[PDB]
């Protein structure tokens, strides 16, 4: 979550999204193993 | 690592998984880098060698099996070859990896 | 900065001529946020408020893959498309096609040309039309509506293998329970590795279907900011369409927007009110048009170029509601509060651009109108309660509906089905708790509409005639239209024969639902020992 | 089904038209309950 | 009247409840389950 | 509800003896013996039954045509495609691996 701010006092928020929950479960899995 | 660039090549390049594919690939001159894991047979990866010997593609041996790739490639199937067309916004190419 | 010439990318020559020309004097943050990610490797799921310049924001990025993966050349393939942009309205559709016209008017010529083709449901074209000047004109964007793309796309003449953009407009909408069976497929068809990106205004409601679209390097991007006001009248429901016309003959405005739930309803009141207007009831220099979405599309286009060209009201159904900007519409109102409280945003949300004065005004029924106040609240949206004098209604107005639809028999049938829809648009209600049927005011409803009798329904008979205390027979109702007063005629010549069909048809129905015979063995037996206790508790 | 969940034919049809109206509201569901 | 709002929306919001932890158990169940079948066959 | 048994010398329930029951023209339930069923050939690398090439008993081949219990292709009526391909692509690259190995020592007595 990143919020960037404007010259009219507008801000915009920009977070990036994992659409592959895979990833965090292997990575999980390698964490408990480790 | 070597994981996480080809996680961004997933992520953001273009490629393709298999050996049908990589074939084709290579056939079209549509890729740059082919990585070979070390389960595929014997047979299969010398005629993968032969054709990037032929097509002038750079070749990667994956430390690992068919399994141990698709999990870095992000996927829960086993894969034992994978042609990266474009990195995209990854760097893998760039590193000579 | 929201300066152009200091952007990530360098945007290209014709395109930055073509911004000039235009103008917009900057690029919005939602420009400024959306473009440098868009064209480089990130899927975009974009939120923003109405008019804020996300139309260009999501086609300046296309133009710029476009030149980007050389599709503007030579090499490229015949019955190929690059880039595809889906609207869940077909005038949506069609502005954004004439924004992407707009944009490519600066095109340099002595290049191999940047074309766009548009792919909706008409009546003018059918889709092996699509396929013969697709393939003669060998467009690089697409841009249509959900049906007639997927029909495009099932077209064996049309390969999808080169597209690498895809563009959801309204994507809260598109992702919809009822759009998500379309999109599915179309994306089923489009290959997976690709560019996605969502535009809508109330993106945060279509939560994890985003997913579904197949995002694959995904940024999220949220951008907020009295324009305008935000009202509600209580009353009783057979008075609404009077306090309509109070609101008509009596407010300040160059442009009203009349929403009313179902078509018929748009088609039938708008003629209602035709013949109000016929005998001067109202008066004022208001031209009235009816626009839903059943018309044929070259007469929808057409209504909906004379309404957007001097003070007019407009009968719409949802169509309009989203996407759609006609500029100068000064007045809102919701005869009734939407089937989905997520559209209502967007209802009133076609005014208050540039903080301009304009008002929406919502009715509700005054039996569970403590519900929808603090529904909105809850969802951050504060409805002020107005005060309406019902003006004109000392007698006659619904024994002036009654007596014009005796008139003509089509009226009379137009009416009931115009009722009828609505008791079906307001069983198919979110928010149960809020929108009740047994609460509902059958008989203010079946007044509002004119009627004299209230049609078979489940509804009617549960939760709840002659609504005319002297009845009218209709037998020597008559149709008014020759071709078919004989047909009506003939129909009841054959009564008889058609009341023992249906007899026939229940008789056989009986004998073939569950176990029959023993149904029948049964009430045998019931109706034997009730017959017996009927004479032996008397004697 | 393979479970033993339905029973019979009409038990399918009475689990899917209730799922399909669940579907529809859950989404209400919140906003209706914080309301009140 | 209201008795039927108030026992509808408490059933319907413990159903959704039930619903999110069962999803949830389901989801890993299956997860573990593909996992494994993946790692089986060597 | 007529019995039948066996018609021929074996009186026992051996492979070799099998019996079928079926009407006559003279309306009576009689037994038939039935010969044992052919089997199909298998490729000789893989062991698959082999496709195109008929079923018949081991005799039984020498009275009908080629075409019969033949493939066009190579190796046909004998091994089966995927096992012929396997064959030609195995050959070409044992070959072409032996030209690279003979390049090689050529060059690395060449220095001597
Ligand atoms: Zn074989």
């Amino acid at each position: 979550a990143i919020t960037e701010i404007y010259d009219d006092s507008t801000t915009v928020e920009l977070e990036t999204l994992e659409p592959n929950d895979n990833f965090e479960y292997l990575a999980q899995l390698n964490n408990v193993k480790l | 690592s070597i994981n996480q660039k080809l996680a961004l090549v997933i992520k953001s390049g273009k490629y393709t998984l298999g050996y049908k594919s990589t074939v084709k690939s290579l056939r079209q001159g549509k890729s740059k880098l082919i990585i070979i894991a070390a389960n595929t047979p014997v047979l299969r990866k010398s005629e993968l060698e032969y054709y990037a010997m032929l097509s002038k593609t750079k070749v990667y041996y994956f430390q690992g099996g068919n399994n141990e790739l698709g999990t870095a490639v992000g996927k829960l199937f086993r894969v034992g070859v994978v042609s990266i067309l474009e990195a995209g916004d990854s760097d893998i190419l760039t590193t000579l990896a | 900065s929201l300066e152009w010439d200091n952007l990530g990318f360098s945007l290209l020559p014709w395109i930055r001529t073509g911004l000039d020309v235009m103008g917009f004097e900057t690029m919005t943050p939602v420009q400024a946020s959306t473009i440098p990610m868009l064209a480089g490797n990130k899927d975009v799921v974009v939120d923003s408020v109405t008019g804020s310049g996300k139309t260009a924001a999501f086609v300046i990025p296309v133009l710029e893959k476009v030149v980007k993966e050389e599709a503007n050349t030579s090499k490229f393939k015949k019955a190929h498309f690059h880039s595809l942009i889906i609207a869940p309205t077909r005038e949506l559709s069609r502005q954004i096609e004439s924004v992407v016209l707009s944009f490519l008017e600066h095109y340099p010529s002595d290049l191999f040309p940047i074309k766009c083709q548009l792919l909706v449901g008409t009546n003018e074209a059918t889709v092996r039309d699509d396929v013969s000047n697709f393939l003669r004109n060998r467009p690089q964007i697409l841009i249509g509506t959900p049906g007639r793309v997927l029909d495009f796309l099932q077209m064996p003449a049309v390969k999808t293998s080169a597209c690498s953009m895809v563009v959801m407009d309204e994507a809260d909408r598109l992702l919809d329970m009822s759009f998500i069976k379309d999109t599915e497929k179309i994306l089923r068809l489009l290959p997976k590795q690709r560019r996605t990106g969502l535009f809508s205004a109330t993106m945060r409601s279509a939560g994890s279907d985003i997913f579904k679209t197949g995002l694959r390097n995904p940024v999220r991007i949220t951008v907020n900011s009295s324009s305008l006001k935000l009202n509600y009248c209580v009353v009783n429901p057979a008075e609404k369409l009077q306090l309509l016309v109070s609101i008509l003959n009596n407010y300040k405005f160059k442009k009203c927007i009349v929403y009313f739930p179902t078509c018929v309803s748009v088609s039938y009141f708008y003629s209602f009110i035709q013949y109000l207007g016929k005998r001067n009831i109202l008066v004022n220099e208001v031209e009235i048009f009816s626009l839903h979405g059943k018309l044929q599309t070259s007469a929808r286009t057409k209504t909906l170029t004379a309404f957007t060209d001097s003070n007019s009201v407009l009968f719409t159904t949802d169509v309009a509601a989203r996407g759609i900007d006609i500029p100068d519409v000064d007045l809102v109102i919701q005869l009734d509060p939407p089937t989905n409280t997520d559209m209502f945003m967007h209802r009133c949300g076609r005014t208050g651009r540039a903080n301009r004065v304009g008002k929406a005004i919502t009715f509700l029924n005054e039996g569970r109108e403590e519900d929808f106040i603090p529904f909105m609240q809850v969802k951050n949206v504060e409805l002020e309660e107005l005060d309406l004098e019902v003006k004109g209604i000392t007698a006659n107005f619904y024994e002036d509906f009654r007596n014009w639809i005796l008139e003509d028999r089509d009226r009379f049938d137009k009416g009931v089905k115009a009722y009828v829809a609505f008791i079906k648009y307001y069983s198919n209600h979110s928010a149960t708790s809020i929108f009740r049927l047994q609460s509902l005011d059958y008989v203010g409803i079946a007044k509002l509409y004119g009627l004299f009798r209230l049609p078979r329904m489940p509804e009617i008979t549960k939760y709840l005639n002659w609504l005319v205390d002297p009845p009218v027979n209709m037998d020597e109702y008559k149709y008014k239209d020759k071709k078919r007063e004989k047909e009506r005629q003939e129909t009841l010549k054959n009564i008889s024969l058609i009341n023992d069909k249906k007899k026939l048809k229940s008789e056989l129905k009986k004998k073939n639902l569950a176990w029959s015979d023993k149904t029948l063995t049964k009430e045998r037996k019931l109706e034997r020992k009730e017959k017996m206790s009927l004479k032996r508790k008397a004697i | 089904s393979k479970g033993n969940a339905f029973k019979h034919k009409r038990a399918l049809v009475e689990h899917i038209i209730q799922a399909k109206a669940d579907a529809q509201r859950e989404k209400a569901l919140n906003e209706e309950a914080e309301a009140r | 009247e209201e008795e039927q709002i108030e026992k509808d929306l408490q059933g319907l919001q413990e159903k959704q409840r039930l619903n999110v932890k069962r999803e949830r158990r389901r989801k890993n169940e299956m997860k573990q389950k593909e996992l494994q079948r993946m790692q089986m066959n060597m | 509800a007529q019995r039948v048994t066996f018609r021929r010398r074996n009186p026992y329930n051996t492979r070799s003896n099998k019996i079928k029951v079926v009407k006559t023209p003279g309306g009576i339930l009689r037994a038939q013996h039935v010969k044992k069923l052919a089997t199909r050939p298998k490729c000789g690398d893989c062991g698959s039954a082999l496709q195109g090439i008929s079923t018949l008993r081991p005799r039984q081949y020498a009275t009908v045509s080629k075409t019969h219990k033949t493939v066009s292709r190579a190796y046909g009526g004998s091994r089966c495609a995927n096992c012929v391909k396997e064959r030609i692509i195995r050959a070409f690259l044992i070959e072409e691996q032996k030209i690279v190995k003979k390049v090689v020592k050529e060059q690395t007595e060449a220095a001597k």
